């Protein structure tokens, strides 16, 4: 496959990882009582590693020799869950927090002491610019080219 | 009551309270879908 | 314009026990510094160098090794005692050097028999660059 | 010995002249401000270099500037 | 280096296991008389080979205590 | 004056100890000495290069003489692969009969030090043979230093001290040097491979007194002339060939075959020579550029006057630049730094993934040292190229002469191009060290498969182009219709995709998740050195918190503790800041380098692949498995030859650590405990009839930077050093 | 008549003996 | 409060019963860690029929040289 890596489902370091994973959990766990809450929570812990890695082949991850998945960002269409949604997703999500900071900024510098208000946080107008973050991308859009994003003068 | 909550709004409780919340929501998305390496819905 | 006091040795010494942070070779060899006051009644008070000393009743003389503890102790005299001090440069020749208050009045004062030392007509920002002074022995901001 | 330079942005606010602690600068008349004074410094040779009189002068930029330059046993502040 | 000495000379003289005839094996055989007297030996034989224990705790109960290890270090 | 140092009167009239040593760390800043004009300094500038050239050919000289002493070429040259090259004997007599014992190796009959400068292999290469040939290199060599100093004092003399005009001549030196120091030199350097190398390397002992009655090609200069040249490659070395002898041999002198030697695992020395011929034509051909007496050629003020964007958008453009180049020196110096360093780094990178010397490639140790060797000096050289721009800003730059044009425009925008710079730095800092403690907490938690483990995707698609076949990406020269595949199946393709596919030596090597976090950790050094030095450059000048910074010269203490405290604000101590930077950068590279190439010479690539996507493993696996040996050099039970290194591996150690002194507490301490050490020997008796003459005073606050800054430098080196040598060749594998 | 036993002693006891006797001469004292 | 923390964290969740039983036999522990991002491996086995994290503080001697001998006296 890509970078010569073979899917995680087909690959077999991967499944003897995952062989050996569940055999050390499982050496612990012959020790305790069979129902006691140390066994169960042991038990739990191997179902969670049991779903983690039956998921892991799901999703079709590629795997190296070492049987660990890589990941792909070159941007192949087959590998964007693995980088680009989630890029895009960490860019509003961070986008909105800029925003949202920078509006409550532009919103408190126009009092006499503007630095009173940003020791101790004004929640009342802070409550109503968070929600500007959800629109953000359209907003930051329109006031770049509205140009006033960046202070000119300057 | 007032200066309460003034004092409540203050740098460093109200940076604590937000960064419980944020915590603690990131912990709860973290339980319900641990060990999740890939966006796979879309 | 302001005969200096001429020192004037046999005046009583304040009364100190000794210390280790007295006079050494420099002042033997290079230069030292004393300092005289009045003080108007016999009182306690610290030195520049060691522990505490008392003021005599009458004029006091004092000898140290430094023109800056010889001010540190004329601002202690002058602020906390209110006091006037006067002291002098002593060279191993037999020299001295009245050194302050200079002209009679201390420098804060602004007296009309001083002349200009080193000032410059104009602002900080419009000295010439190093590059215009090169291979000159001048430096930028002695211009 | 330190160069002392007093420049002529100086508002004779005297600030400097107390704070020097080898009583180098002083106040001289002058007509070109409210308070008819200005630093000057003639005994840079007991100056010690400690640029305390630089921050008490309230003018930005400085209106006295102190240049270290050849150091001497004056300078250097050694009592041995 | 007060804490190191003493570990060191507790591991190399005083702890150990006691065995049925009566023989005291020591954590570290006595080795504390001979190698503390060099610069090279406090390295060798005390820094590198007790960090073998905090370095290969990755795997077990005791990785937090490699990882403060090199959170420690950073 | 009347006392040292005379060239400065300022410090000759200190009465501390400091005169002494400010004496000494400014006897080359000729700058900045009284009575010093144009002509002075240009010709000092001069006869201290010829200095320079007359000390680097005596310590060659040197390397010579030893290894033509105590060395072991003539064994060595026997069996290459099976005996250890000899560098110096060893005379100490603090030695022990055991030390005696340990050190006496490669057949010596005392205790002898092995060399790793690679010297050995290269004098192999080129030619020499015997003891008696280093003979006569050292002796040619001990002429032609003599000559550089009989140069030297020469042009210090009245009536041939070159006047300042003279130096400034631009044109004529470019001209020259391109088509005659660098043109001509490798011209002759083609010509000795044609004559000695090559016939050496294929039985023949050509030597002064033969050269002429031996044709390096059995139709010698008939083909050369006549234009049909391809006589000059018909009959290559075969792949069955010895080095040193017949078997095998071929009788083409040029060729280009792109490939390794089959036994040396080196370049073939017909590529070579054909290589060094090559651009030594287009070094002779380029060098006729620029106009001198003879009414034809260029003007460089010219080209760079004319080369003014319309528009605007580079104000001026490069107008101006021809005079601020010329007439500032530092301009010129960082120029040459930084164009040395780039070449430096380039020859680092090149001798490990293609060698040139036979049976280099299994020496590894060699190999290691090289790399790291010129690693180090290429960031020293960078950091001071930087350095002199900053100084260049200081001293020589005339706002006026350069107004608008490409230099006065980079000083008027800073702030973006340093506010950026911090922005690239933080994020590649931000993002490395988070996946780096994401993997380690992932394998703490004992569930490797769940790193984020990155492919380097765009490196292994770079490398599938060149034509390397282990990624499966089909791209150019790894295709098999593609045109740039095509062009060349018939000159030097065949030996290049042979050797790329060949995963035994250190061209082109596989890469992985680790070569990708560990190249974006030396990204993140490269911008953060970068980012220091810039800002320390660019805002020498002066800035908001000091904007006479101009005045104060290029390195002094501070300005006080006013306006909030300004530590640190001079751009020498921007460079100071920036050397321990490049120190960690350039710690960064050769760590991945040696522990890639460690774990590949021991056919265990793979280890190298699981434990490098975290630190631990680095940690671990690289510093503390590597270390058994030598901190082992000796012990309670003996000693081996090892110890050496031991020894130095704590040295290294102690200076590091005695650095953190100067760099932790400061002057004032010091002074006041100095004053209270004077006051005891003063006060003590038969002590006080010895007196001292300069006044003890604590170290200066810029030259205790210095200090702590040299100690920390030396015992990185020092450690480094011994580490990286005790390892590679404790197992020499 | 080793070669290396003359010089050893030469260049790191006798030729820094009299280089900083030289050199502190030089440095220490007015001219 | 740090010691009253200290008392319920041996009352609640330690081992301290089972190590009174088998002193020699049963590591101190009073610290578990909730299972959340698979830092349930810290939870190591101790002894006793209980996983946690292991104590050095030392707590466990001083309620044995007190007296106590049951969690509801802690
Ligand atoms: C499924 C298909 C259909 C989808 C339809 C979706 C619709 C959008 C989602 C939900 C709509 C219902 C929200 C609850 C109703 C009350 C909201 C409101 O009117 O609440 C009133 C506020 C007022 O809005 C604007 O608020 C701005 C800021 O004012 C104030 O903002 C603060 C308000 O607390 C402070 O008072 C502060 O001092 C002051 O600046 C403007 O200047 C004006 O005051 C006002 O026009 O709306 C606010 O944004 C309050 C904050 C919540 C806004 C949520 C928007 C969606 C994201
Ligand atoms: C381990 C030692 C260390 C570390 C980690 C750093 C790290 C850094 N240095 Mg530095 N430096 C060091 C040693 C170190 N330096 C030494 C010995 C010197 C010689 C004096 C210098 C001199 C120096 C200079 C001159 C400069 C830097 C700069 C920088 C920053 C570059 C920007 C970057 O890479 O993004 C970030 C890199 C990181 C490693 C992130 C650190 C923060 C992480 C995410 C932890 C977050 C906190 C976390 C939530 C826990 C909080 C705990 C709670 C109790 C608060 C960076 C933060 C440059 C700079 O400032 O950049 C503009 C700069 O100019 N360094
Ligand atoms: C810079 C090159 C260089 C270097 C680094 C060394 C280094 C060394 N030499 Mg050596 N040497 C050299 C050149 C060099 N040599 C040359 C050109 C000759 C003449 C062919 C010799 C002849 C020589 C002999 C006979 C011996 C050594 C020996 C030694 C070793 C012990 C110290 C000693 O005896 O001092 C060096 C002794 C000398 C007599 C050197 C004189 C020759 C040069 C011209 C002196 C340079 C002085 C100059 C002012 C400073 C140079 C610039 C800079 C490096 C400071 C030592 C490792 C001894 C040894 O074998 O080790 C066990 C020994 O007995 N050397
Ligand atoms: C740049 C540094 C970096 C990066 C990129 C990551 C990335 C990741 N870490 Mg990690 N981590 C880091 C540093 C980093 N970490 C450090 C320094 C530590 C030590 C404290 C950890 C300790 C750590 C642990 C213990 C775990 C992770 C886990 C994860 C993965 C979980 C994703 C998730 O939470 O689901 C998705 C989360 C969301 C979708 C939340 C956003 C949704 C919002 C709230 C709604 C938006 C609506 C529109 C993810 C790939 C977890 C894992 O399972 O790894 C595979 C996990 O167990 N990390
Ligand atoms: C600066 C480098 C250099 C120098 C000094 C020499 C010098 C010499 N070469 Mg040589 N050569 C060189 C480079 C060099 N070569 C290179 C790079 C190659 C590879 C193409 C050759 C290939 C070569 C061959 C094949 C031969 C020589 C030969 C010779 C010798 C006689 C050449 C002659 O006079 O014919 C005539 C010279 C001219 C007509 C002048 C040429 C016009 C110039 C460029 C102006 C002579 C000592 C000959 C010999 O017999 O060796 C003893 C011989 O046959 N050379
Ligand atoms: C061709 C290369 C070259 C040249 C010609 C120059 C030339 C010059 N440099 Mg420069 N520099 C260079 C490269 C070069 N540099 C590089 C690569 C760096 C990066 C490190 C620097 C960084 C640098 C700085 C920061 C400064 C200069 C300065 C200067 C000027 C005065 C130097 C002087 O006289 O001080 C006297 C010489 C010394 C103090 C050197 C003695 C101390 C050294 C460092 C100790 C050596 C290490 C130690 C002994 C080895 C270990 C011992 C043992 C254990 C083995 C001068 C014109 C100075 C200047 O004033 O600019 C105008 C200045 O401040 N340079
Ligand atoms: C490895 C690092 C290192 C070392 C070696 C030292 C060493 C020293 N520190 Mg120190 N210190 C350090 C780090 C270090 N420090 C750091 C990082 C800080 C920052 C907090 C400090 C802050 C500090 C303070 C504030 C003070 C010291 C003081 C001292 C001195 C105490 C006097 C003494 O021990 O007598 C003897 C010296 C030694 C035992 C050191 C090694 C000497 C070797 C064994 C002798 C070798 C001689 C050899 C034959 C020489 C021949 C070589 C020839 C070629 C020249 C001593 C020289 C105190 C001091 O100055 O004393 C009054 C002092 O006040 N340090
Ligand atoms: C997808 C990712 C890319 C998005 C690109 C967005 C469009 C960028 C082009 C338009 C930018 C712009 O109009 O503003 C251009 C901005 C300033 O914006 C300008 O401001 C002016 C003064 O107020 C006017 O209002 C103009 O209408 C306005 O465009 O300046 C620049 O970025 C320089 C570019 C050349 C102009
Ligand atoms: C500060 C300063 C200075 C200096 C600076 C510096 C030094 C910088 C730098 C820099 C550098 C050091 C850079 C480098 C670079 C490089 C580059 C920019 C490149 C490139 C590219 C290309 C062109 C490529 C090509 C190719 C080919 C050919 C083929 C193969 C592939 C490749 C891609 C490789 C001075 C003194 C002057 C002045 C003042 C200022
Ligand atoms: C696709 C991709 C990639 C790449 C890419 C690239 C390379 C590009 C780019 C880019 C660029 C070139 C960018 C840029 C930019 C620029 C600028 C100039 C900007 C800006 C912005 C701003 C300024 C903003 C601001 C703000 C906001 C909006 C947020 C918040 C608030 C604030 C205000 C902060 C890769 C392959 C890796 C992978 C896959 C994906
Ligand atoms: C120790 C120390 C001193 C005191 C250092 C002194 C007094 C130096 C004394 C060293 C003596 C002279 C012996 C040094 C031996 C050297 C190896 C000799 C080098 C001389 C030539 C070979 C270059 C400072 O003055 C100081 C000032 C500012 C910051 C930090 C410090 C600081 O750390
Ligand atoms: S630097 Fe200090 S001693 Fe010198 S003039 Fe200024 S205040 Fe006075
Ligand atoms: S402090 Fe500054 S403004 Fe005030 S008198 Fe002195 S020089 Fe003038």
């Amino acid at each position: 496959d890509i970078a010569g890596l073979t899917p995680c489902k087909d690959s077999k370091q991967f499944a003897k990882r995952e062989k050996q994973s569940i055999k050390k959990l499982e050496s612990s766990l012959k020790l305790y009582a069979p129902d006691s809450a140390p066994a169960l929570a042991i038990n739990a812990t191997i179902e969670k590693t049991k779903r983690r890695f039956d998921n892991y082949g799901k999703q079709g991850l590629l795997c190296g020799a070492d049987g660990l998945p890589h990941l792909i960002v070159s941007g192949d269409q087959r590998h964007w869950g693995e980088f680009i949604t989630p890029g895009i997703l960490f860019l509003y999500i961070a986008g909105w927090i800029g925003w949202v900071g920078r509006s409550y900024l532009i919103a408190i510098r126009d009092d006499k002491k503007p630095t009173q208000k940003e020791i101790i946080i004004d929640v009342p107008l802070a409550t109503g610019l968070v929600f500007r973050g959800f629109s953000w991308p359209i907003a930051a859009y329109r006031e770049l080219l509205n140009g006033e994003l960046v202070a000119k003068d300057v | 009551m007032r200066d309460l909550k003034t004092y409540l709004s203050v740098a460093p409780v109200a940076s604590t309270l937000w960064f419980a919340a944020l915590a603690g929501l990131l912990i709860e998305i973290n339980r319900f879908f641990p060990d999740a390496l890939t966006f796979p819905f879309f | 314009g302001f005969t200096p006091p001429e020192l004037d040795p046999n005046t009583p010494s304040p009364i100190f026990g000794g210390s280790t942070g007295g006079l050494l070779r420099k002042a033997q060899v290079e230069e030292f510094y004393v300092i005289t006051w009045e003080s108007p009644k016999e009182q306690i008070f610290e030195m520049p160098t060691g522990g505490a000393a008392i003021m005599r009743e009458g004029p006091n003389l004092l000898k140290l090794a430094r023109k800056e503890q010889c001010l540190a102790l004329g601002t202690r005299l002058r602020s906390k005692y209110k006091i006037k001090y006067q002291f002098y440069r002593v060279f191993p020749s037999g020299e001295v050097q009245y050194l302050h208050p200079k002209d009679g009045v201390y420098p804060e004062k602004v007296n009309p028999g001083r002349q200009g030392v080193g000032v410059n007509f104009r602002s900080i920002g419009k000295n010439v660059s190093p590059i215009e002074v090169k291979f000159t022995g001048k430096q930028p901001y002695d211009l | 010995s330190h160069s002392v330079k007093i420049y002529d942005t100086c508002i004779g606010c005297t600030q400097c002249v107390r704070a020097c602690p080898t009583d180098v600068l002083e106040m001289i008349p002058w007509g070109g401000c409210k308070a008819k004074q200005i630093a000057s410094a003639p005994r840079t040779e007991d100056c010690v270099g400690c640029k305390r009189c630089e921050s008490a002068c309230p003018t930005d930029f400085l209106s006295v500037r102190v240049y270290l330059w050849h150091e001497t046993t004056r300078s250097m502040g050694l009592a041995y | 280096v007060v804490i190191f000495h003493f570990s060191w000379k507790m591991q190399s003289d005083v702890w150990g296991s006691i065995n049925d005839q009566g023989v005291v094996t020591h954590i570290t055989g006595g080795n504390f008389a001979q190698s503390s007297i060099t610069i090279n030996g406090w390295l060798r034989d005390f820094l590198w080979a007790q960090a073998s224990q905090v370095i290969q705790s990755y795997g077990s109960s005791l990785s937090a205590y490699g990882l403060f290890f090199l959170g420690a270090h950073f | 004056a009347l006392r040292f140092p005379r060239f400065s009167q300022g410090l000759a009239q200190d009465p501390t100890t400091r005169r002494i040593w400010f004496g000494i760390a400014t006897a080359h800043d000729f700058e900045s000495h009284d009575d010093i004009t144009e002509g002075r300094l240009y010709q000092n500038i001069f006869a201290s290069h010829f200095g320079q050239l007359a000390i680097i050919f005596l310590w060659t000289s040197g390397n010579l003489f030893h290894v033509a002493w105590q060395g072991n070429f003539e064994a060595w040259v026997q069996d290459p692969l099976h005996v250890r090259p000899i560098a110096h004997a060893i005379w100490d007599p603090h030695f022990g009969q055991p030390a005696v014992e340990a050190f006496t190796r490669g057949g010596a009959l005392g205790p002898v030090n092995i060399a790793y400068s690679g010297v050995y292999q290269w004098w192999y290469t080129i030619g020499l043979r015997t003891n008696e040939d280093l003979y006569t290199g050292a002796i040619f060599l001990l002429f032609l230093s003599f000559i550089s100093l009989l140069a030297g004092w020469l042009h210090l003399q009245p009536k041939w001290k070159p006047s300042v005009s003279w130096f400034k001549n631009a044109e004529s030196r470019l001209n020259h040097h391109l088509s005659g120091l660098f043109g001509v030199s490798s011209l002759a350097w083609a010509g000795h491979l044609v004559h000695v190398a090559i016939p050496g390397s294929r039985g023949e002992y050509v030597r002064w007194n033969n050269f002429l009655s031996v044709l390096p090609h059995p139709q010698g200069l008939g083909p050369l002339f006549t234009g049909q040249w391809n006589l000059y490659a018909q009959n290559p070395d075969s792949s069955n060939h010895l080095f040193s002898t017949s078997q095998g041999a071929g009788t083409a002198i040029l060729t280009l075959l792109g490939g390794f030697h089959p036994q040396t695992q080196s370049l073939w020395l017909t590529d070579m020579a054909h290589h060094h011929l090559a651009i030594a034509i287009l070094f002779l051909i380029g060098g006729h550029m620029y106009r001198t007496n003879f009414g034809i050629g260029h003007s460089i003020k010219y080209i760079l006057e004319a080369h003014i964007p319309p528009g605007g958008r580079l104000g001026r453009g490069h107008k101006g630049l021809y005079d601020t180049i010329n007439n500032s020196i530092h301009f010129q110096l960082g120029l040459a730094l930084a164009s040395l360093g780039v070449i430096t780094s380039l020859v680092a990178q090149h001798m490990y993934s293609l060698p040139a010397y036979a049976f280099i490639a299994q020496d590894f140790t060699t190999q290691a040292a090289l790399y790291t060797h010129h690693q180090y000096i290429a960031g020293f050289i960078m950091t001071g190229a930087f350095a002199h721009g900053a100084i260049f800003f200081i001293r020589d730059y005339n706002p006026e002469q350069n107004a608008d044009n490409v230099l006065a425009r980079m000083l008027e925008h800073k702030e973006a191009i340093i506010s950026h710079l911090s922005w690239a730095s933080l994020f590649l800092g931000f993002h490395t060290l988070g996946l780096y403690v994401h993997n380690d907490v992932m394998l703490a938690f004992g569930t490797p498969e769940k790193q984020i483990l990155i492919e380097p995707i765009f490196a292994q698609w770079i490398q599938s182009a060149h034509g390397k076949t282990s990624y499966g990406f089909d791209v150019l020269l790894s295709s098999t219709n593609s045109p740039a595949l095509n062009a060349g199946r018939s000159i030097w393709l065949p030996g290049w995709l042979n050797a790329i596919n060949e995963n035994s030596n250190s061209l082109f090597l596989t890469i992985g998740p680790g070569d990708f976090l560990v190249h974006h950790a030396i990204a993140l050094g490269l911008h953060t050195t970068t980012l220091i030095l810039v800002k320390g450059a660019l805002d020498a000048r002066g800035s908001k918190l000091m904007p006479d910074k101009k005045d104060f010269g290029y390195s002094f203490p501070c300005d006080g503790p006013g306006r909030g405290g300004t530590c640190d604000i001079s751009a020498w101590d921007a460079f100071y800041l920036a050397v321990f930077w490049m120190l960690n950068t350039i710690g960064w590279v050769t760590f991945y380098w040696h522990w890639k190439h460690i774990t590949l010479w021991q056919g265990n690539v793979s280890q190298f692949n699981e434990s490098s996507t975290y630190l631990m493993g680095w940690l671990r696996d690289y510093l503390w498995l590597n270390s058994s040996q030598l901190i082992n050099g000796y012990n309670p039970f003996g000693m081996n030859s090892l110890s050496v290194w031991a020894w130095m591996f704590l040295f290294g150690h102690l200076v590091w650590a005695t650095g953190f002194m100067f760099l932790i507490s400061w002057r004032g301490y010091w002074q006041e405990l100095i004053e209270t050490l004077a006051w005891a020997h003063e006060r003590t008796p038969l002590a006080n009839l010895i007196r001292w003459r300069d006044k003890p005073v604590a170290l200066s606050i810029v030259q205790a930077r210095l200090v702590g800054l040299v100690h920390f430098s030396v015992g990185y080196i020092f450690t480094y050093a011994a580490f990286l040598i005790a390892s590679t060749s404790g197992k020499f594998g | 008549i080793n070669l290396p036993s003359l010089f050893v002693p030469l260049v790191g006891l006798l030729f820094p003996a009299v280089a900083m006797a030289s050199l502190f001469l030089h440095v220490e004292k007015r001219l | 409060l740090w010691l009253s923390g200290m008392y319920f964290h041996g009352a609640r969740f330690s081992n301290y019963e089972a190590w009174l039983n088998d002193p020699t036999h049963i590591r101190p522990s009073a610290q578990v860690v909730w299972p959340i991002v698979g830092q349930e491996i810290l939870n190591g086995d101790v002894g006793g029929g209980f996983r946690g994290i292991q104590i050095t503080s030392g707590f466990f001697q001083i309620w044995r040289a007190s007296g106590i001998t049951s969690e509801l006296q802690l």
